[PDB]
């Protein structure tokens, strides 16, 4: 186990087991019974994977506006640009994006109920590669840099994958009061730091004290 | 005898453990009983090669440029006769539904008359004069055939339904939307088969 | 707009209410002093009342014939002309609170009887146990599923029959 | 003109006894008990139907049931 | 001390406490962004 | 012995009892020849307020 989120005396009850990123980050204790527990450690990794990919959208290509190299727009209109462009793509993308993962979601929802679950005669001729190692972690999807011992470069995907999923969250917040980008937020911040914050120009809180 | 998996790692049911076109489908347990499975087996081939007529018919009115599936019966309410091939066949309206009831009246009753479980599925003699049935190796593939393609007719006539109602445009005509401008003319864009597009 | 009703901003009978009950206060204000409490009181009152109608109309609501607000329930008229907030969100925002007793309640109740003495439990209850469960609450809904999934959550016929 | 009826379960209490102020209920020896004892209703003629009995009886269901039915002078408590 | 806290965790006396919870909390919701009938 | 165990759990099948589909421990067992021998007693109390009552061995059966 890995320190605790609480230096001291919190003492956790399932968590001194092996696993990734333990912290002993568990109050509400949501990973008692262990067939779930086994469910919400893959949650994590989609949503962190994911979220990881998504910031990098938003953070790249920002700092290159903020520069001035490039004339793209901001997350929060990003979508309104699109579809007026006269080269456009109108939406059949909610549809082709579910129609897309639920062809793959589902095969990674059937490996979780039955692990190394893929027929022999069920694909053309790759049916092989799509086995994989453990849940979460496939074989044929990384080409290079999965052959070491000490596999856990694994906490270093969870590290940046929750970071990443508190990144959102807050470019959703700020981007919800304060009226203004990621990057814009954080030009402030350094150059007027006591002035913009959550508590004084950004209505998070109702104070309203002018004495 | 298994054809394959409608869910590669989906667990078996032995339900449906050798028969033609088994694919270890059934997920809501239709069938579980031993004889309601012998009925449904019936249903499948009917609904099966009504279908399968039925698709062909619409695609020869459209390739050969007569005219839609759907204007067919449009004659009876204009007045004038109907026609196969512009050959203006005479009969009235009320001929047809008396002769295609007392037709098959006839005809589904001696069918349901057989209690022979085998051949009420599969009958033999007179219903397959050439003698492809003999062999029993092309007899069972040729049964697989039978089954892939009708359950192709009947999700597609299904289609030739549902692309009418949300959109007015023939088959072949729909079709060309989709090549000319796949992005663009979709379902998604019809308005009425998705709320909120 | 919908169900033949008009906005309430573009009412008449609305803006009627309005200035009727305005005039009630002004009438019952010219007995007192300016200065005094009892003008502050009914000034008070007057600005209240004055931010409840313009604060209504601004939120998109639907007025009748009579003047008065109507509230929409179904949440596909609910959503497509933009009334969610009325009826359709309320109901989640109580699911969550009505759920979270439910699932506190019956957490004490499990813990206490697999102690001696159950019944002194519920008469003197264990607070610091009570506390505990009720800021252990707020993802009630995850842990429901997992004992609905689980099997854990209903008896099986170990329950008393009458005939 | 009540009914009274005991059943297999008596145990020989005799709470039933004391309790039917009429003196309907006597005690009466038998075999299937450890107290060797059981009830008995020979005289329900002069059963009034209070029902005081069922309630001493301390069982899980009533071995003594007072089963009301056609009414009479004595039955209806009457002192004229 | 000991049978004054079992005193105070008597059913009368936490709903008591319970009650000025519930009450002060919707009251002082009220007092502040008064009269709510739409959430926004 | 004749029956179950001095304290142990049993569950009861009496149609007509408040504890039916209910478990409780045995209080006792008399192997005198008795039709209700088994004594069983529960926490929870009947409506009278009686929490024991003698019953056989055929109407007991295993806990759960
Ligand atoms: C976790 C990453 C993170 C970071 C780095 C920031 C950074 C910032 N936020 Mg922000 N925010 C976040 C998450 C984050 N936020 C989330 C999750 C929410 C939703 C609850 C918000 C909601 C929010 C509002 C409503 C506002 C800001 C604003 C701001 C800016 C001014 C500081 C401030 O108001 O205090 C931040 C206040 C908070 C309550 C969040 C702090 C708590 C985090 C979780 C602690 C993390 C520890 C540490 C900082 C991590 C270091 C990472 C770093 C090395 C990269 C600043 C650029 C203000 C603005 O207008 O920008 C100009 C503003 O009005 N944030
Ligand atoms: C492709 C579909 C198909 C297939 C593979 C079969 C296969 C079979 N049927 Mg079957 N059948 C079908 C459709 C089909 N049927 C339909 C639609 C009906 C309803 C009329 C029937 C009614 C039927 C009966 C009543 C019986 C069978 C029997 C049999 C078996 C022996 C005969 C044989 O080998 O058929 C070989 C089939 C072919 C070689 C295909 C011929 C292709 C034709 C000529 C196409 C004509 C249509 C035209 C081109 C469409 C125009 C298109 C338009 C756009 C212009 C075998 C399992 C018998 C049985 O059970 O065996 C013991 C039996 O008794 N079938
Ligand atoms: C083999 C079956 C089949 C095929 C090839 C088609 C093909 C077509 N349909 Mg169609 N359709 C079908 C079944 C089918 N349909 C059924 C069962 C229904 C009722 C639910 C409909 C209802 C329908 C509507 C309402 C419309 C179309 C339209 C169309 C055309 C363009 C849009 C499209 O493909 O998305 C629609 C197709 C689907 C959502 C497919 C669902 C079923 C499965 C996936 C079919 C199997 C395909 C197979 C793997 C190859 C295209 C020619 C549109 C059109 O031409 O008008 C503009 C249109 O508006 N379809
Ligand atoms: C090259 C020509 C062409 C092009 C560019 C398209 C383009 C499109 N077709 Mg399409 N189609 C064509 C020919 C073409 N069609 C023909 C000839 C047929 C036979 C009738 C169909 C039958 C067809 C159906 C039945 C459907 C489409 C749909 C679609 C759209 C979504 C793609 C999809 O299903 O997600 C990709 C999803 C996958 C799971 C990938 C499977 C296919 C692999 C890549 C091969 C897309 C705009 C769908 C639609 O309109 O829904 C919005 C739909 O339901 N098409
Ligand atoms: C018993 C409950 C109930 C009832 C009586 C209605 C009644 C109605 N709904 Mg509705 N709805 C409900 C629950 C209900 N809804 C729920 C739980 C949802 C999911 C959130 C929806 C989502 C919904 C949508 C998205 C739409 C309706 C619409 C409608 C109207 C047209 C008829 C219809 O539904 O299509 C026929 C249904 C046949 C089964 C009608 C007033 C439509 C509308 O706006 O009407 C103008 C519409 O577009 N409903
Ligand atoms: C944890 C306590 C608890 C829980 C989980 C439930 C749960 C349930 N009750 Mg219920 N009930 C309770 C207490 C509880 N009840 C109490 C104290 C009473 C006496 C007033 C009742 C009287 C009652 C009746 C008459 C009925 C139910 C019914 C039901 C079922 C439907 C919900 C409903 O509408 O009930 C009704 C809800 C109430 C009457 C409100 C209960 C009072 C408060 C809000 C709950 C008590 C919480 C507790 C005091 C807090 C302790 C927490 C602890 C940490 C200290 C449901 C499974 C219905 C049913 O049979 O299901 C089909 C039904 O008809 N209950
Ligand atoms: C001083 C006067 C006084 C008054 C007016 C009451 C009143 C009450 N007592 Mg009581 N109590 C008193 C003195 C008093 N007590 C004293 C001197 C003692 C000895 C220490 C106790 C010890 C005692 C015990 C042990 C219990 C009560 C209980 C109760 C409640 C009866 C249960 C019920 O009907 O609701 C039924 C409740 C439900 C069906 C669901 C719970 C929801 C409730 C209503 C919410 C809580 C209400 C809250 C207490 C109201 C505020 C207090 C009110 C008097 C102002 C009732 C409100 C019973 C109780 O549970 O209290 C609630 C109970 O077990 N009291
Ligand atoms: C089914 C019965 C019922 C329901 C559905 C409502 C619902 C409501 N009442 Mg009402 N009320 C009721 C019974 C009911 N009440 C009764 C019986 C009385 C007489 C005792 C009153 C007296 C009353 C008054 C005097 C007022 C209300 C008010 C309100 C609204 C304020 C909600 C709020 O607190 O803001 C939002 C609060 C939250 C979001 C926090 C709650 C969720 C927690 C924090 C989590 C609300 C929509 C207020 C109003 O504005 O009227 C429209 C108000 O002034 N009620
Ligand atoms: C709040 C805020 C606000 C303001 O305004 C701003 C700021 C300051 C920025 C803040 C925030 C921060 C955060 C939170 C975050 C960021 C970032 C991250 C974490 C990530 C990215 C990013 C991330 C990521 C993961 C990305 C990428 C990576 C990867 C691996 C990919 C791919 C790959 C894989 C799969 C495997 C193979 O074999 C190889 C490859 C192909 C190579
Ligand atoms: C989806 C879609 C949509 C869009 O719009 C269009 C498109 C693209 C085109 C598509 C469609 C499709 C469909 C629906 C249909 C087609 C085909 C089929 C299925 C059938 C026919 C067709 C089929 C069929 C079966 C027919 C025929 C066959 C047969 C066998 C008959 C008869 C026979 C038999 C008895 C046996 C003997 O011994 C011989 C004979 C005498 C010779
Ligand atoms: S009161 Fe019941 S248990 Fe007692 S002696 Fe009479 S019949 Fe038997
Ligand atoms: S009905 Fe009354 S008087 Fe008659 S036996 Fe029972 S308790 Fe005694």
């Amino acid at each position: 186990d890995r320190p605790l989120w609480y230096p001291g005396a919190t003492p956790p009850a399932h968590l001194d087991g092996s696993m990734l990123g333990d912290y002993g980050f568990d109050p509400l204790r949501l990973g008692t019974n262990p067939d779930r527990m086994k469910w919400f450690r893959e949650a994590e990794l989609t949503n962190g994977r994911w979220a990881m990919a998504a910031v990098v959208g938003i953070l790249f290509t920002d700092v290159f506006t903020s520069i001035g190299l490039v004339g793209l727009p901001k997350w929060w209109e990003a979508g309104a640009q699109t579809y007026p462009i006269d080269n456009q793509t109108l939406r059949t993308l909610a549809i082709i994006e579910f129609l897309l993962f639920g062809w793959v979601e589902t095969k990674r929802l059937y490996d979780l109920r039955n692990p190394g679950s893929q027929g022999d005669g069920s694909f053309l001729g790759i049916t092989d590669g799509l086995k994989g190692t453990e849940n979460g972690y496939p074989g044929g999807i990384f080409d290079p840099l999965g052959y070491s011992k000490t596999s856990p470069e694994k906490l270093d995907e969870l590290q940046n994958g929750r970071l990443a999923m508190l990144a959102f969250l807050g470019f959703a917040s700020t981007a919800a009061v304060n009226g203004q980008g990621p990057i814009e937020s954080l030009q402030t911040h350094l150059a007027d730091p006591f002035h913009v914050t959550f508590a004084t120009n950004g209505v998070s809180i109702p104070h309203f004290t002018e004495f | 005898q298994r054809a394959g998996n409608f869910a590669p790692g989906s667990e078996p049911k032995e339900y449906l453990n050798d028969l033609p076109g088994n694919f270890n489908f059934d997920p809501l347990e239709l069938g579980k009983e031993k004889g309601t499975l012998q009925r449904y087996r019936e249903a499948e081939l009917i609904h099966c090669r009504w279908a399968m007529l039925g698709a062909a018919g619409c695609l020869a009115v459209e390739v050969l440029g007569l005219g839609n599936w759907y204007d067919a019966p449009l004659w009876a309410v204009t007045g004038d006769k109907p026609t196969w091939f512009g050959i203006e066949v005479p009969f009235d309206i009320a001929t047809i539904l008396g002769v295609e009831v007392v037709a098959m009246a006839v005809a589904e009753g001696l069918r349901n008359d057989n209690q022979d479980m085998e051949k009420r599925l599969y009958p033999g003699g007179a219903f397959d004069p050439l003698g492809f049935s003999k062999d029993p190796k092309s007899f069972e593939d040729k049964k697989l055939k039978e089954l892939k393609n009708g359950r192709l007719a009947m999700v597609a006539c299904l289609g030739f339904a549902g692309q009418h109602a949300a959109t007015g445009k023939p088959i072949l005509a729909a079709l060309g939307d989709h090549l000319s401008s796949p992005f663009f003319n979709n379902f998604a864009t019809n308005g009425v088969s998705v709320p909120g597009v | 707009d919908i169900a033949g009703l008009t906005p309430c901003s573009e009412s008449k009978a609305y803006n009627k209410l309005e200035r009727k009950e305005l005039k009630v206060l002004d009438k019952r204000l010219k007995q007192y002093e300016p200065g005094s409490a009892p003008y502050l009181a009914l000034q008070a009152t007057k600005e209240r009342t004055e931010n409840r109608f313009k604060t209504y109309a601004k939120q998109g609501l639907l007025c009748g014939n009579d003047g008065l607000p109507h509230l929409i329930s179904d949440p596909g008229l609910a959503l497509r002309f933009n009334h969610a907030g009325e009826v359709f969100i309320p109901t989640f925002g109580f699911l969550y609170v009505a759920g979270y007793i439910g699932h506190v309640g019956r957490q004490y109740i499990i813990l206490s009887k697999e102690d001696a003495k159950p019944t002194d439990k519920e008469i003197i209850l264990d607070v610091p146990l009570a506390l505990k469960l009720a800021f252990q609450g707020w993802a009630w809904p995850l842990a429901s599923i997992q004992e609905l999934r689980n099997g854990s959550l209903l008896e099986k016929d170990e329950n008393i029959t009458v005939s | 003109a009540h009914v009274v009826k005991i059943y297999d379960t008596c145990i020989g209490c005799t709470q039933c006894v004391r309790a039917c102020p009429l003196d309907v209920l006597e005690m009466v020896p038998w075999d299937g008990c450890k107290a060797a004892q059981m009830a008995s209703s020979p005289r329900t003629e002069d059963c009034v139907g209070c029902k005081r009995c069922e309630t001493a009886c301390p069982t899980d269901f009533l071995s003594v049931r007072v089963y009301l039915g056609n009414e009479s002078t004595r039955s209806l408590g009457l002192a004229y | 001390m000991k049978d004054f806290t079992t005193y105070l965790s008597t059913a009368p006396v936490v709903g008591l406490g319970w009650a000025i919870f519930t009450s002060g909390l919707l009251i002082e919701i009220n007092r502040f962004f008064p009269d709510p009938l739409v959430f926004s | 012995e004749i029956g179950p165990k001095r304290g142990s759990l049993v569950k009861v099948l009496r149609p007509e009892s408040y504890w039916y589909n209910q478990v409780g421990k045995v209080v006792s067992v008399d192997q005198s020849g008795i039709r209700y021998p088994v004594v069983v007693r529960f926490e929870n109390q009947n409506y009278a307020g009686v929490s024991t009552n003698n019953y056989a061995l055929d109407e007991i059966e295993e806990v759960k």
